[PDB]
């Protein structure tokens, strides 16, 4: 509630006015202050200047913008954003040519000031950047052809101005006319440019792809893949940033039938390897915007694979059938009879017997209900089409090794490329929907078109070569499976970067030796934190997460006078709350101001279930915080407001004494809830405690040290043929 | 009232589970766990005072033998049975009212108790009509005859009482009394049971002096507001009388 | 399964770190997870467990932190300095004791006691820790064994338990129900330390001064400890500084 | 001991009859008797001391205007009402209810009430206002309505339910006390 310091000791200037240093109040409306200071500077015409920091904001003061006046901040008096939006539309549009240019200047560094935005929206300047650049592009044609540096900046800092002035949307962002998009295309379409030119028409290329999907198409045909790439080929960072947003823009827009179709246009122009070899390993810099233009376009190819991962496409769709039957013939033919090819039904299923217990799949009858399960499906049976095309040699290997073993140490192929495809996808972010949230980027996706599939084929490579090193079954089919996405884990932290180096570490993680390195590690990691005694530890948790639950239930119980929505005037700033034994009935509400706090009774909201409660949101979560009008309390109440969900029009709008018994409540709720604390108070408790009950267990092993691994079991005499009965 | 009971009861009470259909019971819930209960005010049987059968006793005597030492209680079921006028409610309305005969009478020495036998009951329009007229009609004996007594009293209520029954207005009570009874119509469904609507043709009969009690404690206690009110009242009530003289048909007394 | 001996030997029934299920009776052990075994097997012990003293725990021998004797420490000399190792282990039972009832101590809320509980707890087990050698010279076993016999008769004197007693090495000689007598003045020696003890905190808890003198009665010579840096002036010739007590 | 009157108008397609009808009768949620008599009472305590008090039920139809200012004097609050299923009830109250009321009685605490709220959403219902362009409009503009008089209170109850309809009442007795 209370205001911040009014009285403040800053400097107020007018370009050309000495500042003079007063107390200025700032409570009084600032059509005073400003009359004050206009006055000082023998200023009339109050309305035409508004103060503004001489910060390098150069923000005009309105009443939104001068709790940003603190002690010292100087104060450079100026025209009002008003007066500055009618000065632009005169020396914006205006036929001058330097009155434009630093005038516009001017408007691309204030578009950012709202308070000046409100009345340039108002103007509708943007319009009037339509005109400077559409318009006066031809009124000024003949010596323009030789100013083109120049007017290229202009243009320039007018796409400044246009995003900047865009981005507050008060302006609907379809101001431009479409010769605005035939200068951008003259930028994005035509040779080597300006980097200003080129930056913001890349930029305003894909702003007017992010306002509507009409305007996506209608600046597709100014966007090319081919001459999208030159951009790239701009060495300067930021032209390759820009461009491949733009890639990213058209990959977001466009139906995901033309996605795939851009995928395969990716593919064929070398975008992929192009910005490898212009970024990545080359001498240009990986931000975390490159991280994130990288990654996307390595997730874009990934969610082009997940139009075949997602969906469950037909099982025994003659086409897929026969195309799997081709793909089992070249991996399996090594160890089968030209007879099989093209037979019959009945030894369809016999073969199927045959060399499928050698694969234990379940259902004999088909493989496909190996291949039922998507993702991938149909994508699994494409990584077998690259490895056709690509990895037919460990394809073939490890068919044939699966395809000589009924036993359960077998590889089942369909069953196996299935499921590690699907695990790799997941783990390798393989058709995820692209965020800007994973700021990493892998260079071995950007090493192979299909990097994705020889991750795959090398992977069952490692885990079958590992199988022959660790006698690996299909019991332990989920196991050792386990064990080779660990061995794939162990190469993506150390984030292997191409083709030989993935290769070379996960080779080197095949368990020759560097298993006791990273089991050191894990020694090192127990040594001041016991993980087999973790185990122990977080074994039972719940006894005493539970126990606190209730502890704080209890204390909901006893409650408090809690506070209400703006508990002020003659209001109970203090009501009980105390929940009954019932644990179904909260006694709480409009209560009196009451100094022992609860007297159990039929509270003024007697009764609260979980039933009508769904959750409650904490703070300016709060729709009463939310609410703009006579709900208006002051943030500091965040630690003490919340709002909890009870027949979706009546709320929990309330504040708490403070912050802490805040927590315990809302703990307490949340247990209501059955779900986690949201007390730091817990959690630390809990730490301290549960750490120093298990510290009160090794009383008992002590001068005497802990086999930290788990040993074997000493064998048993199976019967119980006890030499010394029980009891 | 009613579910501020029900609020304590389920307080009483974990597994705060209620029954919905709030007359009949449920077989499977006779059998099944989770436990269920049901709430419901009830009618409380007005007493029988001993050596009072027709004696001119005083109010008090009666609204105090109206609550307590009751050992009987029904529960009035609106039903419908028959045809579903749009313009009436009363062409089906069936009331199977709930006989409560408990242990004992209240007040006692607990603030319930169980319930020792139940029975139902079946009520024709016909009957319905009969006694919610009635009822009404000693309702304004109540009015009246309380401001019979008292003086120093609001007598808004006689205001209330006087225009709810002067029109009804939302609803034409007396119409519905002709169409659905009066009408041979209904004496061709009933024929025999022109007995009941002679009845109903006597019970407004009984009402015209008694509301013409209403009418004339209301001019005595007729104030200028009343005014326009009143002339209403007296048009329409001598307009009724007329009506209760030869349109309804009716023997005056 | 079979094959199980009769004998003490298995007392020593303590886990090592997490088990599993497998057996009827088994589970993750916890550390201090110990079952006092009497059907022995070699690779393989059951027998009754410290938490089910009704039910045995089949549990691998190399699981099993076997160590030769029972419970104790002085039968088969399993004390690393003799006797008092029973004190110890007596120690940690009280531990077990302490646990619980702090354990109920969080529902109400007076749990600055809690904290001084465990604080309290801290110093005893890591008492613990260094008596788990031979450590320590032997009079300041003497001593840090009153002291922490000080902290146990605190501990139950707060948790309104009993009054243990035979101070010096082990507090349960004298309960060997030997004299009477005796065990009437011992009680009557526990109850004043308890009672000096509990006027010392609640005097401690307001004055500062007059503990020291209650220290001081018995030793009376002392040293004020001075520690001298630089005298602040030019003196601008050779000086000598003379520093004595003055009595005016 | 203490009387207080009050009135209550609506749309006629609502029947407001029933909500007073079973909440005097405190009968169960739709199984109330149906009556042949307007104006109904109550003798309740609301907080401390009982009061007796009976509602001027009365017919809305516009040519009843002429009828009902008579008994407006010593209305001690007034309950205005419609249906939030109903957009045509929200035309009649603003257009002639809302006026015409505040014209008479300027000086007297109201409260409008909702209806139907367990109709407001019944899905096959909007689907039905949606097919007849009829708006099922919630509680959020309903307040906003109340605000565009700034009634004293506004609430919305359900006779199907008799959900608030305690409260609707409970506000409305301690609104004159």
């Amino acid at each position: 509630m209370p205001p911040p310091a009014d009285i403040v000791k800053v400097a107020i200037e007018w370009p050309g006015a000495y500042p003079k240093l007063m107390e200025i109040d700032q409570k009084k409306p600032l059509s005073a202050i400003i009359k004050e200071v206009c006055d000082g500077w023998s200023l009339a015409n109050h309305e035409y200047f508004a103060l503004q920091h001489a910060d390098s904001s150069n923000f005009y003061i309105t009443e939104k913008n001068r709790n940003e006046i603190k002690n010292g901040t100087i104060l450079r008096l100026t025209t009002s954003p008003a007066q500055n939006a009618q000065q632009l539309h005169e020396r914006i549009q205006s036929s001058s040519m330097d009155a434009k240019l630093e005038a516009l200047k001017d408007l691309a560094s204030l578009s950012r000031d709202v308070t000046f935005a409100q009345e340039f929206i108002n103007l509708d300047g943007i319009s009037l950047l339509t005109q400077m650049v559409e318009s006066g592009t031809e009124r000024y044609q003949k010596l323009q052809k030789i100013m083109k540096p120049c007017f290229g900046d202009m243009l320039s800092f007018t796409l400044t101005a246009f995003v900047e002035l865009m981005d507050h949307g008060i302006v609907s962002w379809d101001t431009f006319s479409v010769a605005f998009i035939k200068k951008i295309a003259s930028f994005v379409n035509k040779s080597a440019i300006d980097i200003s030119i080129l930056q913001r028409s890349l930029a305003i290329l894909e702003s007017m792809v992010l306002n509507s999907h009409d305007l996506y198409q209608k600046v597709a045909q100014e966007i090319t893949i081919g001459q999208l790439i030159p951009h790239l080929q701009g060495s300067d960072q930021e032209i390759q940033t820009y461009t491949i947003a733009v890639i990213n823009a058209l990959f977001l827009k466009a139906p995901d039938e033309r996605r795939q179709e851009m995928a395969n246009i990716l593919a064929q122009k070398q975008l992929r390897s192009i910005i490898l070899t212009h970024v990545i390993r080359a001498q240009r810099a990986i931000n975390n915007e490159m991280a994130h233009q990288l990654y996307v376009l390595q997730v874009l190819t990934f969610n082009l694979l997940e139009d075949r991962m997602m969906t469950k496409m037909d099982p025994q769709d003659q086409a897929q059938r026969d195309i799997i039957f081709e793909l089992r013939r070249i991996a399996f033919d090594a160890e089968s009879e030209p007879n099989n090819s093209s037979g019959s039904m009945e030894k369809r299923k016999s073969m199927y017997t045959r060399d499928y217990k050698k694969l234990g799949f379940i259902n004999h009858v088909n493989p496909a209900m190996d291949f039922t399960q998507t993702p991938p499906g149909m994508l699994a049976l494409d990584n077998m089409l690259y490895f056709a095309k690509h990895h037919q040699d460990a394809y073939i290997r490890i068919v044939l090794e699966n395809s000589s073993r009924e036993d359960k140490h077998e590889c089942p192929f369909g069953r196996s490329s299935i499921e590690l495809t699907k695990m790799l996808c997941e783990i390798l972010k393989v058709g995820e929907l692209p965020s800007e949230t994973c700021n990493d980027f892998h260079p071995m996706f950007f090493t192979h078109d299909r990097s994705f599939e020889e991750f795959f084929c090398i992977c069952i490579q490692l885990l079958n070569k590992t199988w022959k090193e660790m006698r690996a079954t299909s019991e332990d089919f989920n196991k050792v499976m386990q064990v080779v996405k660990e061995q794939v884990m162990r190469a993506l932290t150390t984030k292997p970067s191409s083709l030989d180096q993935f290769k070379s570490k996960l080779q080197n993680l095949s368990y020759t030796e560097i298993l006791k390195i990273r089991q050191s590690e894990r020694m090192n990691q127990e040594d001041f934190q016991s993980r087999p005694i973790l185990e122990l530890k977080e074994k039972i948790q719940p006894e005493i997460l539970e126990l606190i639950k209730q502890q704080r239930l209890n204390r909901l119980v006893e409650g408090t006078c809690f506070r209400k929505l703006n508990a002020r005037r003659r209001q109970d700033k203090f009501w009980y709350c105390r929940l009954s034994p019932n644990h179904k009935v909260l006694h709480y509400g409009d209560l009196e101001e009451s100094p022992q706090g609860e007297v159990p009774h039929d509270s003024l909201q007697d009764k609260l279930p979980v039933a009508d409660i769904k959750a409650v949101v904490t703070g300016k979560d709060c729709p009463h915080m939310k609410e703009k009008g006579a709900l208006k309390q002051n943030k500091e109440v965040l630690e003490l407001a919340f709002s909890i969900l009870y027949d979706s029009n009546c709320q929990l709008n309330f504040i708490a004494p403070d912050k802490h018994e805040y927590c315990i409540w809302t703990d307490g709720l949340n247990a209501l809830l059955g779900k986690d604390m949201m007390s730091d108070l817990t959690r630390n408790d809990l730490d301290t405690l549960l750490s120093m009950e298990i510290k009160l267990r090794l009383l008992d092993l002590e001068n005497i040290q802990i086999p930290d691994a788990p040993p074997p079991i000493p064998k048993e005499p199976s019967n119980y043929d006890f030499v010394y009965d029980c009891n | 009232r009613r579910e501020d009971f029900s609020l304590r009861l389920l307080t009483q009470f974990p597994n705060a589970e209620k029954m919905t259909s709030t007359t009949p019971p449920g077989e499977d819930i006779k059998s099944s766990p989770k436990q269920y209960m049901q709430c419901f005010t009830v009618k409380p049987v007005m007493s029988l005072p001993p050596s009072y059968k027709d004696k001119p006793v005083p109010e008090q005597i009666l609204n105090y033998y109206r609550a307590n030492e009751v050992q009987q209680f029904r529960y009035s079921r609106p039903f419908r049975k028959g045809e579903k006028d749009p313009d009436n409610e009363f062409a089906t309305m069936w009331i199977e009212r709930t006989t409560y005969t408990t242990a004992y009478t209240f007040p006692g020495i607990l603030k319930w108790f169980e319930v020792k036998q139940i029975s139902t009951e079946e009520i024709s329009p016909l009957e319905n009509a009969i006694e919610t007229m009635e009822l009404t009609n000693e309702r304004i004996s109540n009015c009246v005859q309380q401001h019979a007594w008292d003086r120093s009293l609001s007598v808004h209520p006689l205001s209330m009482l006087l225009s709810g029954i002067v029109d009804p207005a939302v609803m034409g009570g007396f119409s519905n009394y002709e169409k659905a009874f009066f009408t041979e119509k209904y004496l061709q469904e009933h024929p025999e049971d022109q007995e009941k609507v002679e009845l109903l043709k006597r019970l407004i009969a009984l009402q015209m002096p008694l509301l013409t009690e209403g009418i004339r404690i209301h001019g005595e206690k007729l104030t200028e507001q009343l005014k326009p009110l009143h002339e209403r009242l007296s048009s329409c009530f001598r307009e009724l009388k007329e009506k209760v003289e030869k349109h309804y048909g009716v023997i005056t007394l | 399964m079979a094959r199980w001996i009769p004998t003490k030997r298995q007392k020593y029934g303590v886990a090592i770190y997490n088990y599993n299920a497998s057996q009827d009776v088994e589970l993750s052990l916890q550390i201090g997870d110990t079952v006092h075994i009497l059907e022995m097997y070699e690779g393989w012990y059951r027998g009754y467990t410290l938490q089910n003293k009704s039910k045995k725990g089949i549990f691998p021998e190399t699981y099993i932190h076997l160590k030769e004797a029972t419970v104790e420490d002085l039968g088969q000399h399993e004390t690393v300095i003799p006797g008092e190792l029973p004190l110890v282990q007596e120690l940690t039972s009280t531990l077990r004791e302490w646990a619980v009832i702090w354990r109920k101590l969080y529902v109400n809320n007076k749990l600055t006691l809690f904290r001084q509980l465990q604080q309290m707890t801290y110093s005893l087990i890591e008492w613990r820790s260094q008596i788990l050698s031979g450590t320590l010279p032997k009079d300041e076993l003497a001593e840090l064994k009153k002291k922490v016999t000080a902290k146990i008769d605190h501990g139950n004197r707060m948790l309104g338990l009993d009054l243990v007693v035979r101070d010096d090495n082990g507090n349960i000689l004298d309960p060997d129900e030997t004299s009477t007598i005796a065990l009437f003045k011992a009680h009557e020696v526990a109850s004043k330390r308890i009672e000096e003890k509990i006027q010392e905190e609640k005097s401690i808890l307001q004055n500062l001064d007059l503990r020291g003198q209650s220290i001081f009665s018995t030793i009376h010579t002392y040293g004020l400890y001075v520690n001298f840096k630089n005298f602040v002036c030019n003196i601008g010739e050779d000086a000598e500084l003379f520093m004595a007590l003055y009595d005016p | 001991m203490q009387a207080i009157k009050c009135v209550v108008v609506g749309d006629g397609a609502v029947a407001k009859t029933c909500l007073l009808i079973s909440y005097t009768t405190n009968a169960f949620p739709g199984e109330y008797i149906p009556t042949v008599f307007d104006n109904y009472s109550a003798n309740v305590m609301v907080d401390g001391k009982p009061v007796n008090l009976g509602l001027w039920d009365t017919a809305g139809q516009e040519d009843y205007d002429r009828l009902r200012p008579l008994s407006y004097p010593q209305t001690d609050v007034f309950l205005i009402c419609f249906s939030l299923v109903s957009p045509a009830s929200f035309e009649n109250v603003r257009a002639k209810w809302y006026p015409e009321v505040r014209h008479h009685c300027p000086n007297t605490p109201i409260i409008l009430v909702g209806t139907k709220l367990d109709l407001r959403d019944d899905k096959d219902t909007i689907e039905k206002l949606k097919e007849k362009k009829l708006t099922p409009i919630t509680y959020p503009q309903g307040l906003a309505m109340a605000k565009e008089i700034g009634a004293v209170k506004y609430l919305e109850c359900s006779a199907l339910t008799q959900r608030g309809l305690k409260t609707v009442f409970d506000e409305a007795i301690r609104a004159v006390l």
